[PDB]
RNA sequence: CAUGGAAGUCGGAAUCCGCUAAGGACUGUGUAACAACUCACCUGCCGAAUGUACUAGCCCUGAAAAUGGAUGGCGCUCAAGC
């Protein structure tokens, strides 16, 4: 609980120093992804996140220095963190969005769009054919590499990805999902 | 009780499996030999009933009547598209004018007749099998007459095309 | 230690009607009628508001208070069942021997009876008789799917179980021989 | 790499636990080429790790790699 | 040959179960006490031997 | 270190820090070794009291013998039992 007690002092000190704060809607952002984006903004700006701070921060509202803090209490809803930056709005406005990962299927994820596999030459050895056998895709061997004959619709959109399908997708370096950091509404923007 | 579409899939996949071993152990010294059904290197049949067939036997038989170029029609199966549109001319992909699904040439031409003998013989429609027998002008069964049901099938298939001729060819 | 008052409530949508008399519940809506007999339970029914049913027990023990929440969900199922029906699905699973099913509607006895043939390549023919009010269907969207539907959840589920329990393997490994008819999802007809 | 004679073979078959090495401030040269790979907040903060990773040799004299970290008084940009 | 998902469903009803060490009864996958009476509702349970 | 090979998960000995909202030189499944899955830990939703370890009353399991059978018998359940 060392950080738990510290959180009040750490939050109050940092918030006052930074004139403007960005609240960011972090949904399904991997720890590695969060670590790397920190490096881009590591030089300028500070990022802090914790469990919902509505009640604890409200105590600061009572004391006279800032009554506007109450205004943002309703805005924070769920799974959204906020970031402190001393820079101007325009340069940091859209700069943080840069970087997007391409997460492989997790054998249970729901595809937003239909996933289509085009015909072509994989270039992989003949031994890997067994994986293709389960999905039933027609295959032919050309120049000692597996060649897909005709395109086959892997899965209908909105259905959970089968465990067999997920393993195949990562090998071919094709995935529907793309994930990136998301900005929630900031200071009435 | 395999359906025609399912049966076609099994033949394809097994040929692919055999192809993988031939490809992996092929000697590079001479000959890029691989098994392809379109090349007439695969035949189908049942040893116990002594009936076997290859694509050419059906192709030439259909070539004689309602057939223009047998050799061009050789690569008319195993992929690409199969045609049954209102317009005679064939097209690529199974999409039709109204969106109805299209036939599969291997099942529609080769595999439709074979099913017909099995169900009729098992259901004891001797009159029907005789009627179908004369539709393609099949030859008479000689000695085998009285015994019907699971005995005709070997006899009718042997008369329709004996395995030995296909093997030698 | 006996609790002095235990109370539960039940909301009723304004699409049906319900009448209670000597612990004989009758629910009637746009899909039929259902009855139950709760004479084995000592509960007091009453009307709290214009659209809320109430039931209570006084000076009950621990073993006796447990039964209030049971009664609530039983009556709730009747209300939801009459206005939304129920629908179970079942799937075939086999390795070598295909399973064949026949569904013929009995005439003058109303109820349906199923027929299972060729189970694990078996020569016997086994027959099961459904309960009145349940309707059996063979799916047309997916392959090898059975669909059971009806009005009373207890009958629907019990009829499905009969089909599942009739198809068993004997004197084998049930870890390897995975043949049989099984249930795959439970839900309602509407929505 | 920066150690005492190299045991080519046959003498190294048994244990070979000769970990009694010594370091003072040379290790920082080995620090530099690591190019601050992953969010270490400059050399001063990250110094704690490399010493503690080399806990096998127990530094030298009365020093212990863990002992260095808590008494954080050394130059940070050096 | 069984389709993957099928294996999962059929195994749920046949394979993932606990077993009493006193009366060999077949128990749910999250039980803590046997439900029979000749064993005394014992609470020494073990998983069903998975088939490799 | 160890050795055919042991990348957290055959074994021996150590048991540190960075970034945090959080992550163990690790709890299992798994590979010849990798990979892959999961747990510990933290977070999103909800709206109020729970969680663990012990003690002794009645009841239950532990509790298998030979002609038909004995709280004296019939019978007794907010007892006609303690
Ligand atoms: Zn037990």
């Amino acid at each position: 609980s060392g950080n738990k007690a510290g959180y009040f002092d750490k939050l109050k000190g940092l918030l006052e120093e930074y004139p403007s704060i960005f609240v960011v809607s972090v949904d399904n952002v991997s720890s590695q992804q969060m670590h790397e984006i920190r490096k881009a903004l590591r030089g300028q700006g500070v990022v802090l996140m914790g469990k919902n701070t509505m009640v604890r921060r409200a105590l600061k509202t009572f004391m006279p220095d800032h009554p506007e803090y109450e205004r943002l209490l309703p805005f924070v809803k769920g799974n959204v963190g906020f970031v402190f930056t001393n820079g101007d709005l325009k340069e940091v406005r859209e700069k943080i969005l840069s970087n997007r990962i391409k997460a492989p299927a997790r054998a249970g994820a729901i595809a937003p769009v239909d996933v289509w596999v085009p015909a072509g030459n994989t270039g992989m050895e003949p031994g890997k054919t067994s994986f293709f056998q389960a999905l039933g895709i027609p295959t032919k061997i050309a120049r000692g590499t597996i060649e897909i004959t005709t395109d086959i619709k892997l899965v209908e959109a909105g259905a959970k990805v089968g465990p067999s399908e997920a393993t195949l997708l990562n090998m071919l370096n094709i995935s529907p999902f793309t994930y990136g950091m998301g900005i929630a509404q900031v200071y009435d923007q | 009780q395999v359906t025609k579409e399912d049966l076609y899939q099994s033949f394809s996949r097994t040929i692919e499996s055999v192809n993988v071993i031939i490809s992996t152990y092929l000697d590079k010294a001479l000959g890029d030999v691989q098994v392809y059904p379109e090349k007439g290197t695969v035949a189908f049949g049942s040893g116990l009933h002594g009936w076997a067939f290859t694509i050419r036997q059906f192709a030439t038989r259909y070539a004689k009547k309602f057939g223009v170029d047998r050799n061009k029609m050789m690569e008319r199966l195993w992929g690409d598209n199969y045609f049954n549109p209102k317009t005679k001319k064939w097209t690529k992909s199974p999409t039709a004018a109204d969106g109805t699904q299209l036939e599969r040439a291997f099942c529609q031409f080769i595999l439709d007749p074979i099913f017909r003998i099995f169900n009729a013989v098992m259901n004891f429609k001797k009159d029907e099998v005789n009627t179908l027998l004369d539709k393609l002008n099949l030859k008479l069964p000689a000695e085998d007459r009285d015994k019907e049901g699971k005995q005709l099938l070997k006899a009718v298939m042997r008369t329709f095309l004996p395995a030995a001729d296909c093997l030698l060819e | 230690m006996r609790y002095i008052h235990s109370e539960e409530t039940i909301p009723v949508p304004e699409n049906l009607k319900v009448s209670i008399k000597s612990r004989l519940v009758t629910v009637e809506g746009p899909r039929g009628k259902l009855q139950k007999d709760l004479s084995h339970i000592a509960v007091n029914f009453s009307v709290v508001k214009k659209g809320v049913i109430g039931l209570e027990i006084h000076h009950g023990s621990r073993k006796d208070v447990a039964a209030l929440r049971t009664v609530r969900t039983i009556i709730n199922n009747m209300i939801i069942g009459v206005t939304k029906g129920f629908k179970y699905k079942m799937r075939y699973v086999y390795a070598h021997f295909p399973i064949n099913v026949n569904v013929e509607k009995n005439a003058e006895t109303g109820c349906y009876e199923v027929e299972i043939r060729n189970f694990i390549g078996e020569k016997i023919v086994r027959k099961v008789v459904m309960a009145p009010g349940v309707e059996v269907e063979i799916s047309k969207a997916q392959k090898d799917e059975l669909i059971l539907s009806g009005n009373s959840l207890e009958a629907v589920s019990q009829s499905a179980a009969d089909i599942q329990q009739i198809c068993k393997v004997r004197n084998k490994d049930i870890r390897k021989f995975l043949d049989g008819i099984y249930v795959s999802e439970k839900g309602n007809i509407v929505e | 790499a920066l150690k005492e004679p190299p045991r080519d073979r046959k003498k190294e078959k048994n244990i070979k636990h000769n970990k009694s090495v010594s370091l003072d401030e040379i290790i920082e040269i080995a620090r530099t080429m690591r190019f601050k790979s992953f969010s270490k907040d400059l050399k001063g903060g990250v110094k704690e790790i490399l010493g503690t990773a080399f806990s096998v040799g127990c530094q030298v004299d009365g020093k212990s790699p863990k002992a260095i970290s808590d008494a954080i008084e050394a130059g940070e940009i050096d | 040959i069984i389709e993957p998902s099928l294996k999962a469903l059929a195994s749920k009803f046949n394979c993932d179960k606990m077993i009493c060490r006193k009366c060999y009864a077949r128990l749910p996958p999250r039980a803590t006490n046997c439900r029979k009476r000749k064993c005394g509702h014992s609470n020494q349970l073990r998983p069903k031997k998975k088939l490799k």
